């Protein structure tokens, strides 16, 4: 839950929501 | 090494080594060997045996084989080299010149020669039809060198004892069936500070570059064709020079110049025993490599280079031909024993790796064959060989 | 009689060419892959990966990067092909047509220059100025990027620096700038220049050049926020940035290289970083502010983020997903979790795309002895080699159109049944419910309903009419019960319920508001079917109610009405065909009569008495075929049940017998899900069998293999695999991953004492070599047998040697060692599969490497390193030495036909030998004398001869016969000449679909596969010459007319190309710009074929029509 991975960058929130 | 390589490539592809193969040849050198049906003796008409000089193998379809054979005499032979009759491979012979004869330049993709003798005159020979085409006159000492560019049939440079590099082309019209030149270089290779400030080799680039070396200049120069250099009364001046990297004193002159398929790299043989490795296409005028280990006394010692550009072959005043893998100058050479006199020249056949036809001065033409593994079914011992190529001490 | 017809089946799977950006608009994020001359685009959309476009390029493409220049909404695609074919790409919709178009396009090689060891680096500037291209060594080839560039007009910049590395363009400079690591003598550097295009030179350069570590490999053009530059080498990572320099060395990097990189954060804060092992880390670029205003690099930190397949590329498209590109494996769609797992990795797959890969081996095998054969590749490498098999193709229990949505259609509710039974199922779309109805019975069974209207499904049984349902609640279709039958050899409809019953039977036309009489007289015989044949989506509105007579299938026609015998057409199918049916393609329909047994029958049926049309004769299975027509599509084909069934498809008047996917079904109801079609709740005669030119097979090993043969005596597949094994002082040598040579049902070592003839370190990296036995079934590691330490397996076939019944599998290997250039020594190894166990029979050590091994005539050939050898199996089990040949380099592949023998070599081209069995030796019959580095050979009649090169080239030398008696007989003369541009690795003779009726005077004789490294598999068919000469004709016209994507001449990319020759291509035919015939406009194909002539029905040359030539090229494209 650090910085080391949260905080990917997104376009949408929509984009893979129902892959 | 060579077994790694042909057991990864099919999972890993391609891959570019640097020079026009996929795979580590070093391993093969030692397996060269002359056997006693593949060396030839050149004979004089009076009868006594007469020195090969120049030899190279011709670039026409269907006749990559055939090799052109000079000898002091003025007369050229063709033999046939890939020919396993078991006779006389010399399929053409003929008197090209009463003096003797320096070079002679296959036309590109054409069964043509140019024969550039001691008569201060080059002939143009049509050997399919065995006719002379016509004679190149206006050299006034002696022709040292004559080069085709492979990208044109028509124009070829000849350089000569007079310090002229003379540019002919054969589609220009011949008042009397000689040939006169359409650009001249006059005084290439002088040494400002008997004369005798000849130009030894001069060979082409592309089919506006032109690159020459000297007898004591010590200077490697490029010229620009398109240029008209007749008109200058002063010195030319070469577009690049590749000044002599060298700590000898001595009045130094390089005795061939070659280039790799590629063409951007040059190797040039120097009087003092090396070959120094230029880059054509960089800014780098310092050589990339230097060879040594053989001894250019002479200027009739002369190189050549594997046609994937991988090794280079270059005689010596030592009896021998020297081979040197280029990635890696530091290696010491192979060298193919077997001649009894100073081996002239050399050269490897551009469409097989497997031969390399080398012309000494003890009056022999060997053609040397790769032939792997030694041990092989009875029929001859040693008779069958008269050289092979061992590791330099 | 040299001419071929080379048609690419599978297209390449190997990714090399990959980028991200806004390519199809300004708002649609894009993932552009491209696998060698094949570019894919696809919108990152909600539900996934869509696909959008793919093309073709005319060459391999090496440099592809996404650029948007200033002005333009969306951003322009820089291609460069490797024959240096520069071209630039916009993406332009019209609404429905979908088109991408050439801006500009330009070759860019040069006639002097060294290509650079690095290979070829294409990189842009980031405010989009100019485009830098590091092709040859000394040189940098800069092209500028304004608009007038239409030609791509470029201008050399001569460099000292002759050896370059990797060079990338910076961010934040106001000149463009060059950072580029270089070596030299002294060591390897990192320098920095300016691009003047005006002056058209190298300035100075924004900071110094540095030393760097000796194995730095690429360079990453950090953005604005933090400048500079990262150099990741092996076992360190630096960046440099005018006086700032940080660096760090991790233990976890010097396993291994970093192969590909990728930038996570616009500003540069994340990257991705790929290995040759294909673990993934994230490389971290840490900030920190000075008080305010510039901002920088604090300390760099690397993590490893877990493991995926070996990547050629890493591509964060968003979301935390990460394109995983995979050259020598399957690519890979994952995704980075914020928190990691058990054995802890914050990566997970979420789909796998399948590649074949390297196929380094491959062979044809009939499996189920049909007649099709199907393809079993050796794919992948290290960790991701595979199996891949390519094959060509396509109580619940009930079978009715129950129209529950007279509209909508589909179906929502069913009926279960038991064999007797039956029970109405309460499927609530997704759900199902098993409750037992008071209203109902169970003790019999259904097995074929309708519906008419309003819902009105009624219960059928043999007693009587009854019905407790919820929409119907009424029994207005009353099925009548004269003498209370099953439902046997009946059909029913939508309009009508009618199932045979009794035989005092009148017409059963029980609906509301008609009753109708068409069936009034008496008639003793049972009729299979007593309803009509709608043609395409009409309801109770027959053109014809004739469907003949089954009694004898007279070929003439008769209308039912006038039920009058025309006259006798007597067939060779004297027994009646199990079902007819008539089936309406896209706009056809034919008669077919579905005799299981054989002699199929097929017509067409015109108007009134429709006469007769052609006929067909396609085999089947010992079993009852049942005409199935299915509507689940604009073509409403039908579905055959024999043992191999066929779903025919429909072509302009060839209909196509295209195989289906599963083993084998006798009756069977589709369900037209608009979903799933393929998936389905189909079930079987006994069990539940739920149910794309190509369908792939992966069978996953974890270790490289190498070569494949099949054994039918034994029903197995013998294959060579290497496996990489870390040694270590203490324990001997520990496993990688458990591969399936480790994991295998019985094991077995290699125990030779005559290898007599070394300590490795304690972190050297060994291979070990092991023959797996293979069930052809389950597709499991039967028997696994290592050999000895140090000892590569070469060669493998399987084969029956001299008078021995028994069939062997014999392996040729080579011991190596990493002292020596060439193995010096090695074996000849024979096995025999007995029951489970692998055991050996014969050593025959050889003083070289076994490269290749070919079965003769009873007698094994094999390949020790510039030797053919020829060995006899005699009655000691012990082979002998027969005959040698010498005169060869290396024989690195051995191919046979009769009593000649195919030799390649490393340098020379094809060597033939032939075996004389009177003197007993070889004798050199021919010798090409073209050097051409062989990669694979393959022998096509006794004239022709196929061959690959290593510069992705195909050539056919042919035996001249027409010579005069001379040493010209002696030579093999390259009469065919061929570009692929792909990398052969195996040829093989076989095909992929049917092999019957091919006598019926084929365009293409024989039939040659060839698998190449990219995962591509082609097919090479020898042509006659007028077919040639049509098909050139064709060829040339078409490139007149069509238009390549990159503006690529076809014939430049189709000539012959090598280092040294670039002869145009001669006697070999593109199947692929062939096929492309069809795929032109009906305008277009009229401009094609214009003024050709066709000879068709005899010498005569008419005019051709474009009906003709769509007949040729589908004729062609059959075999493909
Ligand atoms: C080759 C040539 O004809 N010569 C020459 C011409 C022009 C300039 C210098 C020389 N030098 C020479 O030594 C000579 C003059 C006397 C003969 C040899």
């Amino acid at each position: 839950m650090a910085d080391f991975l949260k905080g990917l960058p997104v376009y949408n929130k929509s984009n893979f929501s129902r892959f | 090494m060579l077994f790694n390589s042909v057991l990864r490539q099919p999972q890993l592809g391609v891959l570019r080594n640097g020079w026009s193969s996929q795979y580590p040849l070093q391993s093969l050198l030692t397996g060269y060997q002359c056997s006693g049906n593949d060396e030839h003796t050149s004979y004089g008409e009076t009868g006594v045996p007469v020195p090969p000089f120049g030899c190279t193998f011709s670039s026409a379809p269907n006749m990559e084989h055939v090799l052109a054979v000079a000898n002091e005499e003025g007369f050229v032979r063709l033999y046939n080299t890939e020919s396993q009759s078991f006779r006389k491979k010399c399929f053409k012979e003929w008197m090209a010149h009463w003096n003797a004869v320096f070079d002679l330049a296959w036309v590109p993709g054409e069964l043509k020669l140019v024969t550039a003798a001691g008569d201060q005159t080059a002939k143009f020979w049509d050997v399919k039809a065995g006719e002379l085409i016509g004679t190149c006159k206006g050299h006034q000492c002696s022709l040292k060198s004559v080069a085709f560019s492979k990208f044109e049939k028509a124009v070829f440079c000849t350089g000569g004892r007079d310090g002229n590099i003379m540019v002919w082309d054969t589609r220009c019209n011949k008042k009397d069936g000689f040939y006169r030149q359409v650009n001249q270089i006059s005084g290439a290779h002088n040494t400002s500070d008997d004369f005798q400030q000849s130009v030894t080799v001069v060979l082409f680039q592309d089919e506006n570059t032109l690159v020459s070396a000297g007898a004591v200049d010590g200077i490697i120069k490029v010229w620009d064709l398109r240029k008209n250099y007749t008109a200058y009364r002063q010195e030319p001046i070469a577009s690049k020079s590749f000044l002599y990297p060298g700590s000898s004193t001595r009045k130094l002159g390089y005795s061939s110049l070659i280039l790799d398929s590629t063409g951007s790299t040059l190797f040039a043989n120097c009087t003092d025993d090396n070959i120094y490795m230029f880059n054509m296409t960089g800014l780098k005028t310092s050589p990339v490599a230097i060879f040594n280990g053989h001894q250019n006394s002479t200027f009739y010692v002369k190189s050549s280079l594997s046609p994937d550009d991988q090794f280079l072959v270059s005689g010596s005043s030592d009896e021998a031909a020297y081979i040197w893998k280029v990635s890696t100058p530091w290696q010491p050479p192979t060298v193919l024993l077997g001649h009894s006199q100073e081996v002239t020249s050399v050269c490897w056949c551009p469409s097989d790796f497997t031969k390399i036809a080398t012309c000494s001065d003890d009056n022999t033409l060997k053609i040397w064959r790769l032939n792997r593994g030694l041990e092989e079914k009875p029929g001859g011992d040693k008779l069958s060989t008269v050289g092979w190529a061992s590791q330099k001490k | 009689m040299s001419y071929n017809y080379v048609v690419t089946a599978q297209k390449p799977t190997a990714v090399n060419g990959c980028v991200t950006g806004h390519f199809t608009s300004a708002e649609d994020l894009n993932l552009l892959i491209a696998k060698n001359t094949r570019l894919e685009i696809y919108v990152v959309t909600a539900e996934g990966l869509r696909p959008v476009k793919e093309v073709g390029m005319y060459g391999k493409i090496a440099v592809m990067e996404l650029f948007r220049p200033k002005g333009e909404s969306k951003d322009l695609l820089f291609i460069l092909t490797a024959k240096y074919n520069a071209c630039i790409l916009e993406y332009k919709q019209s609404g429905e047509s979908i088109d991408i178009i050439t801006r500009a396009h330009g070759n860019v090689q040069d006639r002097i220059g060294r290509p650079s060891e690095t290979g070829i680096i294409g990189i842009i500037d980031p405010e989009c100025r100019m485009i830098g291209l590091r092709l040859y060594d000394g040189l940098f080839k800069v092209i500028p990027l304004d608009r007038d560039n239409k030609e791509l007009k470029a201008f050399n910049i001569r460099l000292e620096e002759l050896h370059v590395i990797d060079v990338k363009f910076l961010y934040g400079c106001q000149a463009p700038t060059i950072c580029f690591v270089y070596q030299d003598p002294q060591g390897r550097h990192v320098k920095t220049y300016e691009v003047s295009l005006r002056e058209k030179e190298f300035n100075k350069g924004p900071w110094k050049q540095e030393n760097v570590e000796a194995e730095a490999s690429m360079v990453i053009a950090v953005p604005e926020p933090f400048g500079g530059a990262i150099i990741i080498g092996q076992e360190s990572i630096t960046y440099h940035n005018g006086d700032k320099y940080l660096a760090i060395a991790p233990p976890i990097i010097k396993q291994s290289t970093i192969v590909c990189h990728n930038r996570v954060d616009p500003n540069g804060s994340r990257y991705l970083l790929g290995d040759m092992e294909g673990r993934l880390f994230m490389l971290l670029l840490e900030k920190e502010e000075q008080m305010d205003g510039t901002v920088t690099l604090k300390d760099l930190r690397v993590e490893l983020l877990g493991e995926t397949s070996i990547a050629e590329c890493l591509t964060y498209l968003d979301n935390g997903v990460v394109f995983v590109g995979s050259r020598l494996g399957d690519s890979q769609l994952v995704k980075l979790n914020v928190d990691s797992n058990e054995q802890g990795s914050y990566v997970v797959a979420m789909e796998t795309f399948t590649n074949l890969g390297p196929i380094v081996d491959m062979c044809v095998v009939d499996l189920e002895r049909q007649g099709q054969g199907q393809l079993v590749t050796c794919s992948g490498a290290f960790k991701e080699g595979s199996l891949r098999i390519i094959r060509n193709g396509i109580g619940i229990k009930g079978l009715w159109p129950l129209r529950s949505d007279p509209n909508r259609e589909t179906d929502d509710t069913l009926v279960l049944s038991f064999v007797g039974q039956t029970r109405v199922l309460m499927l609530n779309g997704e759900e199902v419910e098993e409750t037992e109805l008071m209203g109902f019975v169970d003790d019999q069974q259904t097995f074929f309903c309708g519906n008419v209207a309003h819902q009105q499904l009624i219960q059928i049984t043999s007693a009587s009419v009854r019905l407790v349902s919820q929409e119907p609640k009424a029994l207005v279709s009353e099925w009548k019960e004269p003498q209370a039958k099953n439902i046997s050899v009946a059909s029913c409809n939508s309009s009508q319920v009618v199932v045979a019953v009794g035989r005092a039977l009148y017409y059963l036309q029980i609906h509301p508001q008609e009753l109708r009489q068409i069936s009034h007289t008496e008639m003793e015989h049972e009729v299979a079917c007593l309803d009509i044949t709608p043609l395409g989506d009409s309801n109770g509105l027959s053109p014809l109610c004739a469907i003949g007579l089954w009694t004898d299938i007279s070929a003439r026609i008769l209308k039912l009405p006038s039920f009058e015998l025309l006259h006798k057409e007597m067939l060779g199918g004297e027994i009646i065909p199990r079902s007819i049916l008539m089936t309406t393609f896209e706009s056809s329909h034919y008669l077919l009569c579905a005799l299981g047994d054989g002699a199929l029958f097929y017509f067409g049926l015109n108007i009134e008495t429709g006469l007769l049309s052609d006929r067909k004769k396609v085999t089947l299975g010992t079993q009852p075929t049942v005409l199935r027509t299915f509507r689940s599509l604009s073509t409403t084909n039908v579905f055959a049940c024999s043992d191999r069934p066929t779903v025919i498809y429909s072509s302009n008047h060839k209909l196509v017998f295209s195989n289906v996917n599963l083993k084998e079904v006798n009756y069977m109801c589709p369900l037209n899900s608009d979903g799933y079609p393929d998936s389905l709740a189909l079930a079987n005669n006994s069990t539940l069998t739920i149910g794309q030119k190509l369908h792939i097979r992966t069978v996953p090993l974890y270790e490289s293999p190498r070569k494949i043969c099949y054994q039918e005596v034994s029903q197995c597949f013998g294959v060579l695999s290497s496996r990489i094994e870390v040694q270590d002082t203490s324990g001997g040598t520990t496993a990688l991953r458990p591969s399936a040579s480790t994991q295998a049902l019985s094991s077995s070592v290699s125990s030779s004492k005559l290898f007599s003839s070394h300590e490795t370190s304690f972190g050297e990296e060994v291979e070990v070599h092991n023959l797996l036995i293979i069930d052809q079934h389950t597709f499991e590691v039967l028997h696994a047998h290592q050999f000895l330490q140090n000892e590569y397996a070469l060669s493998l076939v399987s084969c029956k040697l001299g008078k021995d019944p028994n069939t062997y599998f014999i392996v040729g290997t080579a011991m190596v060692y990493p002292e020596e250039a060439e193995p010096k020594q090695g074996r000849i190894v024979v096995f025999q599969y007995s029951d489970g166990k692998l055991q050996t029979v014969a050593e025959k050590e050889v003083k070289g490497a076994v490269y290749s091994m070919v079965e003769f005539n009873g007698k094994l050939l094999a390949s020790i390193n510039s030797t053919v050898r020829l060995y006899e199996w005699t009655t000691e089990k012990e082979l002998r030495t027969e005959c040698n040949h010498y005169n060869n380099i290396m024989a690195l592949y051995l191919k046979t036909k009769g009593d000649f023998i195919l030799v390649g070599d490393l340098m020379r081209s094809v060597l033939l030998l032939a075996y004389k069995p009177m003197e007993g030796n070889f004798e050199e019959i021919a010798r090409d004398f073209n050097p051409n580095w062989m990669s694979a050979v393959e022998i096509l009649d006794d004239d022709n001869f196929l061959g690959a090169e290593n510069a992705f080239n195909l050539f056919v030398c042919q035996k001249d016969s027409a010579a005069t008696t001379d040493e010209e007989r002696q030579h093999l003369q390259e009469v065919g000449l061929f570009h692929l541009g792909e990398f052969v690795n195996v040829f093989c003779h076989g095909s992929l679909v049917m092999q019957n009726l091919g006598e019926t005077s084929t365009p293409t004789q024989g039939s040659v596969l060839f698998g190449t490294v990219n995962g591509m598999i082609g097919l090479v068919t020898s042509l006659s010459e007028s077919w040639y000469n049509l098909l050139l004709d064709m060829q040339n016209r078409l490139n007149k007319v069509i238009k390549s994507v990159g503006k690529i001449e076809h014939s430049f990319w189709r000539s012959f190309h090598t280092e040294r020759k670039t002869e145009p291509a001669t006697g070999f035919i593109d199947g692929d710009l062939i096929e492309s015939f069809l795929d032109i406009s009906r305008p277009k194909m009229q401009e094609v074929v214009a003024n050709l002539q066709y000879d068709d029905g005899s010498g005569m040359k008419r005019e051709a029509t474009a009906d003709d030539l769509i007949k040729v090229v589908e004729e062609l494209t059959r075999i493909h």
